[PDB]
RNA sequence: CCGGUCCUAAGGCGGGGCCUAAUAGGCACCCGCCGAAAGGGAAACGGGUUAAUAUUCCCGUGCCGCGGGGGUAGGUUCUGCGGCAACGCAGGCCCCGUCCCCGACGCCUCGGGAUAGGGCGGGCGGGACUGCCGUCCCGCUUAACCGUCGAAGGCCGGGGAGUGCCGUAAUGGCGAGAACCGGCCGAAGGCGGGAAUAGCCGGGGGUUUCCCCGGUCCGCCCGACUCCUGGGGCCCGUGAAAAGG
RNA sequence: CGCAGGUCGCAGUGGCAAGGGGGACCUGACUGUUUAACAAAAACAUAGGUCCCCGCGAGCCCGUAAGGGUGUGUACGGGGGC
C-alpha cells in the first residue's frame, strides 16, 4: 500500500510485539512487602537487560527484582523503613540517605519501580524535601527529578554492567538478541525505498529529509522530530 | 513457479469445510463462520442485496 | 485369482521367488484359496527358488592377502584411514596404565612417577617400549622392567 | 434395532468357526444395546461385540455369543440362513 | 566439653532424626550412647555417631551408663518431659545452597 | 502414529521376535527423578527409573522423606535447635 | 509369569492351581502351575519332580504332561 | 558380598518372627545368587562365577538351602563343560 | 491397552460489560469454553488365520484404571521395625487441607556401556556346478511381561594428608577434608522364567491343512545413524505450559 | 603403519570417483537477501559510527470510540533518520 512501517507498527502485528511469554514475570515491587527476605535464585531473562534475583519473603510472598551488583544467592535483605541502607535492601527513598545508590526506583509508591532498571545503570539520591515529601534524585540520564518518599528503591547498582561495550559483531547474534527482544530486525532505510514506502524514498540520487515539525501528522514524522538542532554544533550547544 | 510447481501445494490443505447449517463447502475452520450464510459469528442468515 | 500372491505370502518369500510349475498351468485356474495354494505346495508344483548370497570366496582371499599385506598401498589409499585421536587415546592409555600399576605395586617412587606421568603426558615417549628403555637406560627401578 | 443379518461368505464362516452372528442394525446402536437386544430378543447369552460401521453407512455388529448356545443353530431356527 | 553423659541432644540423620535424647555413654572420640527413653521421645537406647547430633543448651545430671529410668527421673526434676517430647521442626524455605555445598 | 514416530518423543527400538523378524518397537522414555527443593540434585533412594506415572514410590525413612535431602534436612534441624 | 525356587514357596501356588503343567529334561524338571493370575514354573530335580506330582495328585489337582 | 543385603534380610525378618518375609527373602536371596551365577556363566565370565558358587555354597551351609546345592551343580556342571571346550580349543 | 477422545501452547470463540446511529462491527475488563491424529499424556506382546482386516479376529502369555471378596502384615488411649549413617523392609483403613517434586525442555564436543545389524573358524542338515579344482550358498531364532544384577554418577561411615598425594580423552582434585578401606542409592541392557509346546531347516505320511521324526549347536570378531550414561564448553541467544502423578 | 626383494604394461587415484594455475585494476568489507515467470548485481541487509524525540501520566504509532502496540519494558532503554 501506502502507510510507511512506523504506522504499520501500531497495529500491533506480531513482528512487532514483544514475546513476554518467554519471561517468568514482571520485575516489580509487590505493594506490601516488609521484613526480611531471602535471595534465592539469580536467573537470566530472556529480553531483559539484567540478571534477575527472586525474593522469598519471610511471611511466603516470593517477587522479582533486579539484582544489585554482588547480590547472591542465600543472601538476606530487608525491606521497610527499618532497613538498613546496604545492598540489595529495599528502602523508601525519605529514610535513603543522600548520596546514596539505588536503583528501581519508584515515581509514586506502588507502581513496582519505573528509574534505573538496566544493567549497569543506578539512580543518585541528591536531596530530600520531607515537607513536601519528596526525594530528589538523578536518573541515569542525569536529570534530576521528584519522587514520592513514601516509595521503594533497592540500595546498588543494577548488575550486568557493560555488556554493550562488547561488539555485537555478526548480523546473527544481533538476531537473536533481537529475537527475544520486541524489536523488528532488520531495518531498510528510508532513502533506499519507493515514493509510496517513504518520504526519503524516490529520485535517482537518493536523499534524506530536513526536519519536520512537531505538528505533523502520521507518516510525515520521520527522520528528524521537531529536533532542536543537529549534528556536533547540537552536541556543542547542549554541553 | 506461481503456476503449476505452486499448484501441487494445494493438495493437503484446506481454507473451507461443509457447513452444518446450509451444507455448502464454505464454512472457514480457522475464522469460525461460515462464509456462505455466515452461521458461527451471526444468528440470521448472511445474504445481501447486491447478491442475485 | 493371482496364484504367486498367495504362494508368495504361504511360503514367506517374495513374489519374484515364488516359482510356479507348468504342469500345474490347468489347476491354476481352478486355485480359489490359500489351501487350495497349500496343496499345490504339498504336491510341490509350486516351490520357493533359493536367495542368492553374495559369494565371499573372493573377499576371504582377498582378506587373507590384506592381512600378509598386499594391496594397501599408496596408490590405494584414498582417505584418512589412521585415527589420530583414537590412538592418543590408546597411547596415554598403554602407558598411564603401566606406570600406574609400577607405582602401584611399589616399583617406583611416586615423584619418579609423577615426572614420568608428566613426560608421557607431553608426548616424550614414543612408545611403551621406549617407555621401558628409558626406565631402565635411566635406573628409574629397582629391578628392570621387561 | 436390528435392521437385518449379513448371510455372506465371510459372515457364514464366522458363524461356523466362532460362534458369531453379523447384524446389521442402526447407526446410534451401541455395544450395550446390541447386547440386550441380542439377549433379549434371542433369548442367548452374549460373549462380546464388536461393531463397525461400514463405508456405506451402516453399522455391522460381530456378536460372538456364549459357549452353550449356537449361532448357525440360532441362524436355522430364525430361518435367515 | 560438650557430647558428655546428662546432656541433651537432638538427632539430626536418621529415622529418628529431630528427635530429642539424652547421652548416657561415651564409647570413644566418635561415638556415644544415647538413650532419650523409646517410650518419652522415640529415641531407642542404641550408639550414635556424634556428627549426626546436635548437643542442646539444656543438661540434666546422672551417671555414666545411667538407665533409661535414670535419665526418666532426672528429665522429671529438671521439668523436661514436655521438651523432650518436642520435637523439633525445620524451616526448609530458609536454607540455600550456600548452606549445603 | 506416523508422526509421531517420525518425532524423536519415543525410543525406537529394535528386537527380534520368536518368528524370526525384526521390527521397531516404540517405546517411553523414563520420568525424571524427584529432586531436593532446595539443590535440586537427584534424592537417593527414589532415583531408579521409571517409564510411566501413577507408580507409588517409597521415600526414605526419615522426616520430609523424598522431599529435602539429608544434608538440608541436618543443617536445617540444626537450625531449629539452636533457634 | 514368574518363578519360583523354593519348593516350600511354590506349593502355597501349586497347591491352588487349575492346572500343574510338566516338562522333563536330563537334568530337571519344570514344573508349572497355572493360576487365574500368573504361570509359576518351578525347576526341581526329577525326584523332587515325581515326589511333588504325587502330592499333587493326592491333593486332586490337575496334572498335564506338557 | 552380593546378596549380603538378602541375608540380613532374611535375619532381620527371622528375628522380627515374620515367618512368610523370612520365606520370601530366603527366595530373594537364591535368586540372586542363581540368577547372577547363571548369567554370569553365560556371559562366560567363570572366575565371577565361581566366586559367586563359592558364596552360595557357603549360604546354603548356613541357611539350609537344597535347591542352592541343585542350581550350584548344573552351573558347575555347565563350568566344567565350557572349560573343557576352551582347553580341547587351546 | 494402536490413535482421537484428556491437557495446555501460539491463539481463538461465546456470554456479561463498555463502545457504537446500529449490527452480523471493536475488545483492555470479568466469566466459560475451544485450540496439537509430530508437544505433554494410563495400559499388549509373540505366533496363526482371510480373496480381501490384524498389536482389532483366534491361541498363548500379560498390563492399566475403577470397584468388590478372602488371607495376610498392620490397627484396635498412643505410637511400624532395623541400621552411627547413606538407606533398607509387607509398612493398617477413611476424609480434608497445605507445601514440594516429577511432568519440564537449547546448541557444540568427547570419554564409557550396550543392542540391531554384519563377519570368521568348526558341526549338522539341505541346495548350485560338472572342461579342471572343490568350492560357493542357505537354516541354526527368541516378543511383551516377572524376578535378579547394575556402569557412570551421587551419597554414608572410618582416615586425617603438603619432601605432598591422587588423576583424565580433555579441563583437573584435596584441612572448605585427599590418598586408602568398607558400605548405600543407582542405566541401557544381560541372564533365568515366558519357551519350544512357537517359528524355522530337513525327512516322511495323509488330505483341504492335519499328523509323525531329526536338528534348531560350539568358539570368536566388528559394531552403529539405534539405546543408555557421564565429563567439558557457548550464549547481549537461557532453549513452553497445563492436565496428570 | 613400515622395510626388503621380484615382476608386468602405453597407461597402476588404470574403470568409477576426481581442484587448471598465476599477476593486475574497479567495486561491494565479509556470511546473508532480492525482481515466483527475461535483471543475482556494484542493488538491499549487516556488525560498527553518529545525530534526533523522549524520565514513563514520556516519545512514536494504531483505533470512530471503548481502548490498544512499543510494554511481563525504563536511558547499558523505546522510537526516528543518515
Ligand atoms: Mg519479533
Ligand atoms: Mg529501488
Ligand atoms: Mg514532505
Ligand atoms: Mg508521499
Ligand atoms: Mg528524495
Ligand atoms: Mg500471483
Ligand atoms: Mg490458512
Ligand atoms: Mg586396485
Ligand atoms: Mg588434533
Ligand atoms: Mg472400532
Ligand atoms: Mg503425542
Ligand atoms: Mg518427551
Ligand atoms: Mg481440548
Ligand atoms: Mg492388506
Ligand atoms: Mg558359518
Ligand atoms: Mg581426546
Ligand atoms: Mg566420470
Ligand atoms: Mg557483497
Ligand atoms: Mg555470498
Ligand atoms: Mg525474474
Ligand atoms: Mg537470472
Ligand atoms: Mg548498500
Ligand atoms: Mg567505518
Ligand atoms: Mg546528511
Ligand atoms: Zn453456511
Amino acid at each position: 500500500g501506502k502507510r510507511i512501517l512506523v504506522q504499520r507498527r501500531g497495529r500491533g502485528g506480531s513482528q512487532f510485539r514483544s514475546p513476554s511469554w518467554k519471561r517468568d514475570g514482571p520485575v516489580r515491587y509487590p505493594p506490601n512487602i516488609s521484613g526480611r527476605g531471602i535471595v534465592v535464585e539469580i536467573l537470566h531473562e530472556p529480553g531483559l537487560n539484567a540478571p534477575v534475583a527472586k525474593i522469598r519473603m519471610e511471611n511466603g510472598v516470593e517477587f522479582f527484582n533486579y539484582a544489585a551488583e554482588g547480590l547472591y544467592v542465600g543472601q538476606v535483605i530487608q525491606v521497610g523503613p527499618d532497613a538498613p541502607p546496604a545492598v540489595g535492601n529495599v528502602l523508601p527513598l525519605g529514610k535513603i540517605p543522600e548520596g546514596t545508590m539505588v536503583f528501581n526506583v519508584e515515581k509514586r509508591f506502588g507502581d513496582g519501580g519505573k528509574f534505573a532498571r538496566s544493567g549497569g545503570t543506578y539512580a543518585l539520591v541528591i536531596g530530600q524535601r520531607p515537607e513536601e515529601n519528596k526525594t530528589i534524585v538523578r536518573l541515569p540520564s542525569g536529570r534530576v527529578i521528584e519522587v514520592d518518599a513514601r516509595g521503594r528503591a533497592t540500595i546498588g547498582i543494577v548488575a550486568g554492567g557493560g555488556r554493550v561495550e562488547k561488539p555485537f559483531v555478526k548480523a546473527g547474534k544481533k538476531y537473536h538478541r533481537a529475537r527475544a527482544k520486541s524489536w523488528k530486525y532488520p531495518t531498510v532505510r528510508g532513502k533506499a525505498m519507493s515514493p509510496y514506502a517513504h518520504p526519503h524514498g524516490g529520485g535517482s540520487h537518493q536523499k534524506g529529509g530536513t526536519p519536520v515539525p512537531k505538528t505533523a501528522p502520521p507518516g510525515q514524522k520521520v527522520g528528524f522530530i521537531g529536533s532542536r538542532c543537529t549534528g556536533r554544533g547540537c552536541v556543542r550547544a547542549r554541553a | 513457479m506461481k503456476g503449476t510447481p505452486s499448484m501441487g501445494k494445494h493438495n493437503k490443505g484446506k481454507t473451507h469445510i461443509r457447513c452444518p447449517r446450509c451444507g455448502r463447502h464454505s464454512y472457514n475452520v480457522t475464522k469460525k463462520y461460515c462464509a456462505s450464510c455466515g452461521w458461527g459469528r451471526s444468528k440470521r442468515w448472511r445474504r445481501y442485496n447486491w447478491a442475485k | 485369482v493371482d496364484v504367486k500372491r498367495l504362494a508368495a505370502e504361504i511360503l514367506g518369500v517374495g513374489v519374484s521367488r515364488v516359482k510356479i510349475s507348468p504342469e500345474a498351468v490347468g489347476r491354476l485356474e481352478e486355485v480359489v484359496t490359500k489351501d487350495d495354494v497349500r496343496a499345490l505346495i504339498d504336491e510341490g508344483l509350486i516351490w520357493a527358488e533359493p536367495e542368492k548370497g553374495n559369494s565371499r570366496g573372493r573377499w576371504r582371499e582377498l582378506h587373507e592377502k590384506k592381512k600378509k599385506g598386499r594391496r594397501r598401498g599408496q596408490g590405494s589409499r584414498k582417505g584418512r584411514r589412521l585415527d589420530e585421536e583414537e590412538a592418543w587415546v590408546n597411547k596415554m592409555r598403554v602407558m598411564r596404565r603401566f606406570l600406574n600399576t609400577l607405582k602401584r605395586q611399589g616399583k617406583l617412587d611416586p615423584a619418579t612417577w609423577r615426572q614420568l606421568y608428566r613426560m608421557v603426558k607431553g608426548n616424550y615417549f614414543r612408545d611403551l617400549r621406549h617407555l621401558k628403555t628409558y626406565i631402565n637406560e635411566h635406573k628409574l627401578t629397582k629391578e628392570p622392567v621387561k | 434395532m436390528i435392521k437385518r443379518f449379513v448371510i455372506t461368505e465371510k459372515a457364514l464362516r464366522l458363524a461356523e468357526r466362532e460362534n458369531k452372528i453379523t447384524i446389521i442394525v442402526e447407526r446410534t446402536a451401541t455395544k450395550k444395546q446390541i447386547a440386550d437386544e441380542v439377549q433379549r430378543l434371542y433369548n442367548v447369552k452374549v460373549e462380546k461385540v464388536n461393531t463397525l460401521i461400514t463405508p456405506r453407512g451402516e453399522k455391522k455388529a460381530y456378536v460372538k455369543l456364549a459357549e452353550g448356545y449356537s449361532a448357525m443353530d440360532l441362524l436355522t431356527k430364525l430361518g435367515v440362513l | 566439653k560438650v557430647i558428655d553423659v546428662g546432656r541433651v541432644v537432638v538427632k539430626v540423620l536418621g529415622r529418628e532424626a529431630g528427635r530429642k535424647a539424652v547421652v548416657v555413654d561415651i564409647v570413644d572420640e566418635n561415638y556415644v550412647v544415647i538413650t532419650g527413653p523409646k517410650s518419652l521421645s522415640g529415641v531407642r537406647r542404641r550408639r550414635v555417631n556424634i556428627n549426626h547430633i546436635e548437643p542442646t543448651d539444656k543438661k540434666i545430671e546422672i551417671k555414666k551408663g545411667a538407665s533409661d529410668e535414670e535419665v526418666l527421673k532426672a528429665l522429671e526434676a529438671a521439668g523436661l518431659v514436655e521438651y523432650m517430647k518436642e520435637r523439633v521442626k525445620p524451616k526448609l524455605f530458609e536454607i540455600t545452597p550456600a548452606d549445603v555445598k | 502414529p506416523r508422526p509421531a514416530y517420525r518425532s524423536r518423543s519415543l525410543r525406537r527400538v529394535k528386537v527380534k521376535t520368536p518368528g524370526g523378524r525384526t521390527v521397531v518397537h516404540y517405546e517411553k522414555r523414563a520420568k525424571g527423578v524427584p529432586k531436593c527443593a532446595v539443590t535440586g540434585q537427584p534424592l537417593g533412594g527414589m532415583n531408579s527409573k521409571v517409564y510411566r506415572f501413577g507408580i507409588s514410590t517409597r521415600a526414605p525413612s526419615r522426616p520430609y522423606g523424598g522431599v529435602v535431602s539429608h544434608k538440608v534436612l541436618a543443617r536445617a534441624i540444626r537450625y531449629a535447635v539452636r533457634r | 509369569p514368574k518363578e519360583i525356587f523354593l519348593v516350600e514357596l511354590w506349593k502355597k501356588y501349586g497347591e491352588k492351581a487349575q492346572v500343574v503343567r510338566v516338562k522333563r529334561y536330563e537334568d530337571f524338571v519344570k514344573l508349572k502351575a497355572r493360576l487365574s493370575g500368573y504361570l509359576y514354573t518351578i525347576r526341581v530335580p526329577p525326584d523332587k519332580a515325581e515326589q511333588l506330582i504325587s502330592e499333587l495328585k493326592a491333593k486332586n489337582v490337575k496334572v498335564e504332561e506338557v | 558380598p552380593l546378596c549380603s543385603k538378602w541375608e540380613s534380610l532374611i535375619t532381620w525378618a527371622e528375628k522380627g518372627g515374620n515367618s512368610y518375609k523370612a520365606l520370601e527373602f530366603r527366595e530373594k536371596l537364591v535368586e540372586c545368587i542363581v540368577y547372577t551365577a547363571t548369567e554370569k556363566v553365560k556371559k562366560k565370565k567363570l572366575d565371577e562365577a565361581e566366586e559367586l558358587l563359592k558364596y552360595g555354597k557357603e549360604v546354603a551351609k548356613k541357611f539350609n538351602i537344597e535347591e542352592l546345592n541343585f542350581h550350584i551343580a548344573l552351573l558347575e556342571k555347565e563350568i566344567s563343560k565350557i572349560r573343557q571346550r576352551r582347553a580341547q580349543a587351546q
